[PDB]
């Protein structure tokens, strides 16, 4: 039921739930602001960037271990923020960047540029 | 306060776009300001311009939902639909210990 | 803060950003309005799990966490009428069968999940004002067959779909004034029965809604600052009990002689 988190690896060690994961997604929060999504896939692979994002990350999952990963590329000073890694068990939703459909949440890891 | 005009003498006259504006009168003086929520025997109702917080007119009525619509109603009087009635018809629950119907 | 012997504890006027620590878990009503929340923590509410009334207003609350509002089954009213939070809590939510009134109406909602509402059977009212909405919430109110109010006054609804109030049986009064419904289909109120008040006011309606006529109980309908010409004959037909037809504001041209019978 627990989730533990971890040009960089963004590693999410999924332990919550057993299997079949569902809406697999990546959170930065402003410290200060609302936090909102930046990547996040499905059980069939499809995936969902945003505009700031697109062609800037990328988002890597595999089913087989059961570990969800997140790469960064072309660091920028305003991407430095608080990220989290959420994850949903329960199927019925439409998948997309809100943070209303997720119920379980890392701990998250605080990121800055170089 | 809580609005921003807010003359001292006046109250605050033009509140924010996403409070209420209750004129509280006491003694002679009247005069307004901000509110999150309507206090008490009222009802908010937004509008694009100014919400006002209107005075309800259900009789036993202690705290409103609309113009019509009672959500909490007297200690003497248990709710139906969104009225205050005496009776209870038949079919429904007489109080349940908790004053409805 | 400062207890109240009703056990109503009003921490409004400290500022604190985060819940009120080391209160009672006695209390009954909790209002929190003055303070900026920017975000609740989770299980922040397992120290006094007896309360029922959750006054959580003006905070500029951007996120909830799904576990935060768990154990909450004593609570029956919960606001949180101006925030932040873009879409509706469905994890946050979904866990309450004790809630009656849910108020969510100053903080601006975009989406609202289809999974929303899930497990709520003891709602009566729910507020949601001023929020840009395009689309009525369909599949997410058909959960709800116990809710008797409901409001969606502020928002940008173009139009009703057929069949969008269908569940929700045992509604009383509707609220979709200050929107701008531009036509709804004749289906649109089916299934809704002993509905009393239905107001219409501010959007421009093309003709006139002959969806009306579905339901045998109403007393009031207000649509008056819309833009409708003519009236049918026997437009109000269906619908005895009317007592109080607000229909100014409107460029009519012709009433038609059948309009107006045994109300």
């Amino acid at each position: 039921v627990q989730l533990v988190e971890s040009s960089l690896r963004l590693s999410c060690a999924a332990s919550g739930y057993t299997y079949s994961p569902y809406c697999m997604g990546w959170f930065r929060q402003a410290p200060g602001k609302a936090r909102e999504g930046v990547a996040t896939v499905d059980l069939d692979g499809s995936t969902i960037y945003a505009d700031s994002v697109k062609g800037r990350f990328t988002i890597s999952q595999d089913n087989a271990k059961n570990t969800l990963y997140l790469q960064m590329n072309s660091l920028k000073p305003e991407d430095t923020a608080m990220y989290y890694c959420a994850s949903r068990t329960r199927a019925g939703v439409t998948c997309g960047l809100n943070w209303a459909i997720f119920s379980y949440w890392g701990q998250g890891t605080q990121v800055t540029v170089s | 306060k809580g609005c921003l005009s807010c003359s001292k003498d006046n109250g605050c006259s033009r509140c924010q776009q996403k409070l209420f504006f209750f004129l509280r009168r006491e003694g002679m003086r009247q005069y307004g300001e901000c509110l999150h929520s309507c206090p008490s025997g009222y009802y908010g109702h937004r509008a694009p311009d100014m919400n006002r917080c209107a005075r309800c007119r259900i009789e036993n009525c202690d705290s409103c939902f609309s113009k019509d619509f009672c959500t909490k109603c007297k200690v003497g009087f248990y709710l139906h639909r969104g009225r205050c009635f005496d009776e209870c018809p038949a079919g429904f629950a007489p109080l349940d210990e908790t004053m409805e119907c | 803060c400062s207890c109240d012997g009703d056990r109503r504890v009003d921490c409004s006027g400290k500022g604190l950003t985060a819940v009120p620590e080391g209160l009672s878990a006695f209390t009954q009503a909790l209002d929190i309005s003055m303070n900026n929340i920017t975000q609740l923590p989770e299980d922040a509410f397992a120290n006094f799990p007896f309360l029922e009334e959750l006054q959580l207003a003006g905070n500029d609350l951007s996120f909830i966490h799904p576990k935060a509002l768990s154990g909450l089954k004593e609570l029956k009213v919960l606001t949180l009428q101006n925030n932040q939070l873009k879409t509706v809590p469905s994890e946050a939510i979904r866990g309450l069968s004790a809630l009656q009134s849910l108020r969510l109406d100053a903080n601006h909602i975009t989406s609202v999940p289809e999974d929303s509402f899930e497990g709520l059977v003891q709602l009566r009212h729910l507020w949601l004002d001023d929020n840009s909405l395009t689309e009525v919430p369909v599949h997410p109110l058909s959960n709800l067959p116990t809710l008797q109010a409901l409001t969606l006054a502020l928002n940008k609804i173009s139009s009703i779909p057929d069949f969008a109030f269908t569940n929700l049986s045992s509604l009383v009064v509707l609220h979709l004034h200050n929107n701008k419904i531009r036509s709804l289909s004749q289906h649109c109120f089916d299934g809704l029965d002993n509905l009393e008040t239905l107001d219409l006011n501010y959007n421009n309606l093309g003709e006139f809604p002959q969806a009306i006529k579905a339901l045998p109980s109403l007393k009031e309908l207000g649509f008056h600052s819309n833009s409708i010409s003519v009236i049918p004959d026997g437009a109000f037909d269906g619908n005895p009990l009317l007592r109080t037809i607000h229909l100014y504001d409107n460029p009519l041209s012709f009433v038609g002689n059948s309009a107006f019978h045994n109300l």
